[PDB]
């Protein structure tokens, strides 16, 4: 893959705006350490970072490979109605399709009150499975109800010459 | 011509200006020398150590490069000289009467050791911003609102003390606007704040004179990076109204002189490649010029016995040492007062200004 | 003995393995509160409360600066991925009580002083309402103990049936002569780590950039590299409750006073309170730092900054950016829903992710979590660690010398030194990111004074307010 | 009766104790709160010392940039650590789930106000009246009071599993939690639907 | 494969592994190198090492794939040469060829993994005093040493050195060594307008002496101005062979040292000539003198052998590193695994202290990684000395 | 050696940045800050070493009120005295600086104010510069009875008894050349005198010279002060095979100086005569407690300010004869 | 020694260190690395025991960069001799 290289990837508006990324893809990990790319349900090893357009910031992180040694399975609301009327959150800037979503449609399942959080007293069930299989639980502070939205199980821990050789 | 002229270059091509012209019209003098010794150069080219005042000639300085960083206008001011001459052997009849008319003081680096500190293509968006002491020349001068630490400033006090300029301009980097006096508040709130003088109009007509004819200014949006598009009406703003500085020159020089000054951003890119600095002249050439002969609008005239105070506007000026005063006003009707102590004042009231050439009056106390 | 001194110094930091140890001593003043009193107080309907004023003043550590340097906490913040309070030894000695008569001051050695702990937390919490009267961030300087009261149920400025009166002289209470020293040590429980790093990948763009995906969205079509704002996810952004935005370039805000009118509040008891700070949330999006919700911050003071209406100069605003990457900007709404739908305040929904606020060094430490019967994420909103038993106040008072009951007192007050001694647990930072992270460090220009330095007046100051996320974590 | 335990009489159980639950053989459920809280959420600050944070509280001198400690006047200026439940209290004052009103928003009337728009010179801000809240972390609630009347007991995920009642897994001697409080004043008793709430605490 | 940094107590072990392919000789052997301090150290880890470290020195090393353990054979490593390990693991480098100067050394005669063990050397200075050499001093009491102040009123007078006058002070110490190196401007229209790289260039009787004994490289406000051969300039990616542009490399700056060592550009002091002044350019070793090494870098090289002279002073190498007399052997995919002793900090100030952080502002491409098209790139000479102790 | 010693309120218990730019030349440029803190010095001979054990007992801490100068003892109040023994402060011992224990015993003397430098650009200080809380290190507080004491021991130091850096020629047998043609080294632009510079009618700055009592603190007369003695090329470097000796030390003179902790030095002896230390007896650190005068009944947030006028008095331990003025006549060799 | 203190490199490979070897076109400021033919430009570790050339001006757009022999060197951080 890429010629045993690291290659930056991005794209910028020079696409739109919610899809600009910032990444690289490497040409091929127990603690974890690793961007986990597993659990978005794909079809080569590559990873994104903190991006403002198509250039990173200061705050991005790049990682070199080569420098590397549950409740059993079986209601809040967001209400679903391709784009312009999808049901889509926000975050920094940047409107990303809310597809499946919380489990219960435009982006609803896998190919008055209309937003309601959670209450006290109530109950719900989570997405069946088909299908992925696990994600990663993002290390974060804080989250409610650690479930995949898209279905599964969420695991917190799934002559010489000096230029190199092309 | 695209070469930034540091020592020696700076008085080496201030005298090839001074020879550009015909022998008796220019003069490089030193008002001082800055902390590392480096001289402050300033050259005065009239008709005729800064030797003797010459008489109906109103004083106009031009001081750049006073912050070390911002050195367009260091180029600009030599590129002015060397015009300047340039204009008066090949008779080019405006610079002529300019000449003839004004005895116009060019300074262009008042901080040649921030502008030695400087680096090439660092458009500031430290880098030589204070002198090599640290102290800011913007945020030295006394506050309308330690010397020692300051020589630049210093001398520029003194030399501003020891003449009568009418109308002046500092110029400087980061934006593209003319900003006029009051560059600070009572309040010393950031920005937003309005700060009118008593000439608050004049001044307002001298930063339109100047923006009207610039490429960049006269559109009003600098239109540069970490600005948020702060469009600046007409090319011209206040001081306080656009960001506050506590101890500005300019507010010196209106408050403890009868100078006119406004602060005059020519870019954005703070020390622009050698390559840009032609573009840079042609982008200010004629509103220096045209800055030059503002001098000559509002009321002018003697005062003479059959130091006066002038009044008119809560700003009072004072005459030179041959009696003259240069007031500057727009067109209209104004009451002039003249009072001289121990001698009895004179109130002309109805003294009429034109647009353009400044009108003439003689006062015998 | 009174010649004899009860206690010694002890400021120090002692970095051993994942613990550091932070020791801090200051000199204290506790003046006659309320002169021996217990008084009453009362008082727009937003504002009204019923509560009482007590003689009794109280010792507050829960500002970080007290215990940590400012080079402990650049020392703490760039090596660690986390940290929490591990246990606190609280110590009080050298106690001196004097006696001020009209003017001279006269050692008083048979006077006492009351001191005592609300361990079992009868009282009520003033602490974590980030109150002044901690601990001075610099150990030179000599401070005066807050004076303790408390607020209870009113209706209007008057009480209710069940208001609660409290005597804080009814607590057994431990009484000190200037030979006398006060002591007791504090466990924390388990709480979990403050999160002292900043993602390094947003939840939105935690799929492979170079494979598409199985799952077809309505265009339809397959998720891929180029539309990515389409791809299924497993998360959402934390929780909104939106926020005016602020523009620190006070030209671009409305040209009205909408700081009560319009800002973001929550109605309880018929009684609209300002959600200050709110939920955690970004402070502002990419390229837009002039831009901070208009009460969702938390906003430090310079020094000899005024009181009521300090221009923006003379305050420092904290920016929770760090977190864009997983919660959503206070200012902007949460999302689009069908009804199309704007969602300005979320709620919380499964699958969800979000962190919590900021911790700084002039900032709170941590908060009694309100004893009820349910909490959602018990972590204070200004940030700090949630503890159902805190930190038990330590209330001290200066017991009455008299000169119907006894009305004249002597005018006394006491001195004395104040040491508190936490031990933190911390994570070690193991990431195996090439590229060197982002340090929090000072201003290598020349500057007319040294930063976090006392000034040429002997005046202490904190130039700007330290965050705590700088080393960087993948979601 | 036997110390933190009794066999089954209302009044005595709702006048001297904070909590109890049943525990046969009961799973751990945990203690039905049976105090009101004599302590507002919004009023948990001490009224005589001021805050070291600042608020937003001036716009208007043109446009200006003001900030102010939060204080014992502006009080409802000050920095909080912690929300009302989500919208939960009958009614307000001088308007039966009342002694919740301390923490739990009023049922009737509105959970708060949010920002509606994005503010800028040429837009005046828009406020948002938020009727239904969810979840917010930090936010706290009582639950439904139990009554002599009303009943004791009754997924893949749940929020805060509490009916009123218990909230029971696998749905008598009762459990109790002895009341420990320094408060001076006497308490409010139930005297001659009963409540539970008549014992107070604080936040 | 290894590749990686365990940091253990006060040890941090490196390990990395890499894919590999006058008058005097050149010999058909290839030689490995790993002198440079990036072959050892990601940048996350130079920046873990010297945030919190006031220094380091290797213990032993471990290389796994013959060795000169006797140094029977001209060393050459340590002259700062190219064939090093990539610092990127994810390139293949070619080995360099082995050659040497003069005595024929023919290295098929010594028969042909291995560990070494350090010898101990000084920890190298990862700070920077915080402390000037001459104001060491109290700036509140007088000295009860007097000093010759006045001459005329002719006469003779004497003076308290105090906070006023206290360049006039008694002192007990000295600046380090000084070896006048010439003055140039990166502000070029600065310089002078003559070719004086070579003709005016500090060198040793005529081998240029670059970089020199460890001086700062300017003073106060002049980073503009770097000694003509007296630092080290390291190259940018894909910087040219010869002539390169001033923007195509890298200077290191080494002005941290200007508290204890003279500035390179400027003179040592003065002397009494006979009443006339002579000014010293270069000054050698004199009593109570102090002086710091010069820095190593993430770039730089790591050590270098100490040659086998009947003496020398202060064998430091002068382009920064460990002099040792049994240097690592030289060896004629693999794994270098080092152990470095790192000496933990303990200060007391109170303010924070100079870290080395990346820019927080939007960048195209991310500094110390890969570009677009694959290519690893260091964008600046990463110091060392970034914590501040006292002299 | 026991003397009495007594310790003011110095700064009024502040830190206080201090600073110094361009009269005032370059070269006496600075940038500190001075302490509330005074320090213990004896490190004159008159106050090779082996070991020392110090004590700080008899401790009286007096409070003074002003109306009517009245003092009295202030029996519940503590003093705080520490020892740097990591030497984490700036060891402005070795500076040769006054406030040293006095030669005679019966001298009762003032504990001088510490005060600390750092790195300066003119009047204006360096991200490097660093600032020293000495409120931030464990200090033993003492009451009246209260007494403090430890035990240092010194390092392997050689025993006490050519390179060249030439001075000017100047003679006692009487244009102002003091500076101008001084015997000076260049250290980041800023010219500082080498006094007394290495071991060598005298040299223009490079011998050491005392006062004799009541002498002028500037441009005292010859008469005034006492020289030591010590009885092309100008500048000589160390070579293979040259021999020197050591400034001899002084009756008046400093025993010791702290050894800068760089990573080269070539023969640390010090260059005003004595014992170069790696790591010399640590500078002791007392000071008053300070004692708030009685704080306003409403909360303040700013710190107090009005502290009782205080100061402590104590013992310490560790022709030449007296209108009961002490006076050393001359100063006293080794060699 | 069968080896001279300014010959301990390798004489086929080139450094990675640059040393300026161009001043003048104009001015400017190039530099190149040290290599086998431009050796006496390379870098070294190490110094002898005319001693060598130091600087005695401070070169500016006008003075010219005027050099000092030393006659007489004492010893220096990184010096060797026999």
């Amino acid at each position: 893959y890429n010629n045993h290289l690291y290659k930056q990837i991005s794209n910028g508006t020079s696409a739109t705006n919610d899809n600009t990324y910032f990444g690289y893809s490497t040409p091929w990990d127990s603690e974890y350490q690793l961007p986990y790319v597993l659990g978005s349900a794909h079809q080569q090893y590559g990873y994104l970072t903190l991006n403002n357009g198509s250039q990173a910031v200061g705050r991005s992180s790049f990682y070199c490979l080569e420098y590397f040694p549950v409740p059993f399975h079986s209601g809040p609301c967001y209400r679903q109605q391709a784009w312009t009327a999808g049901t889509k959150y926000h975050l920094n800037g940047r409107n990303s399709l809310a597809n499946p979503g919380i489990a219960m449609p435009s982006n609803g399942i896998l190919i008055t009150v209309n937003s309601q959080g959670a209450l006290p007293g109530m109950v719900w069930q989570n997405r069946d499975v088909y299908g992925p299989i696990w994600a990663k639980i993002p290390h974060t502070d804080g989250n409610f109800h650690p479930s995949p939205l898209m279905g599964g199980f969420g695991l917190k821990h799934p002559t010489f010459n000096q230029s190199k050789l092309n | 011509f695209d070469r930034y002229y540091h020592e020696e270059e700076l008085e080496s091509a201030l005298r090839e200006a001074a020879a550009a012209g015909l022998p008796g019209l220019a003069r490089l003098f030193s008002i001082g020398r800055s902390v590392e010794g480096r001289p402050l150069w300033v050259l005065r080219l009239t008709a005729g150590a800064a030797g003797p005042l010459l008489p109906g000639r109103p004083q106009v300085k031009l001081v750049g490069n006073m912050h070390g960083d911002e050195t367009v206008s260091r180029q600009v001011l030599i590129y002015l000289a060397r015009e300047l001459a340039a204009g008066y052997r090949r008779g080019d009849p405006r610079l002529v009467r300019l000449l003839n008319t004004t005895d116009v003081y060019l300074l262009p680096s008042l901080n040649p050791d921030g502008f030695e500190r400087a680096r090439e293509g660092d458009c500031g968006f430290a880098s030589g911003r204070d002198n090599s002491r640290g102290r800011d020349l913007n945020r030295s001068f006394p506050d309308q609102f330690a010397l020692d630490e300051v020589p630049e400033v210093r001398a520029l006090i003194e030399w501003i003390r020891r003449n009568k300029f009418v109308l002046s301009g500092n110029l400087h980097g980061g934006s593209v606007v003319a900003s006029y006096p009051f560059d600070d508040s009572p309040e010393h709130k950031a920005t937003g704040i309005y700060s009118k003088t008593s000439d608050d109009e004049v001044f307002k007509y001298l930063a339109k004179a100047y923006a009207s004819n610039h490429p960049i200014m006269k559109t009003g949006e600098p239109h540069c990076p970490g600005d948020e598009d702060e469009t600046f009406k007409d090319g011209i703003t206040n001081g306080a109204h656009w960001y506050d500085v506590e101890g500005g020159m300019q507010d010196y020089n209106y408050v403890w002189a009868n100078c006119f000054e406004i602060t005059l951003e020519l870019s954005c890119c703070k020390y622009p490649p050698a390559s840009q600095l032609r573009q840079e002249w042609e982008n200010n050439r004629e509103s220096l010029i045209t800055l030059i002969e503002k001098v000559h609008i509002g009321v002018k005239g003697f005062v003479k016995d059959s130091n006066a105070t002038i009044s008119v506007i809560n700003h009072n000026i004072t005459t030179g040492r041959f009696g003259d005063f240069y007031r500057l006003l727009v067109p209209g009707t104004y009451n002039l007062t003249v009072v001289l102590t121990g001698y009895m004042p004179l109130t002309v009231t109805n003294v009429v200004v034109k647009e353009g050439p400044a009108t003439e009056v003689d006062f015998s106390l």
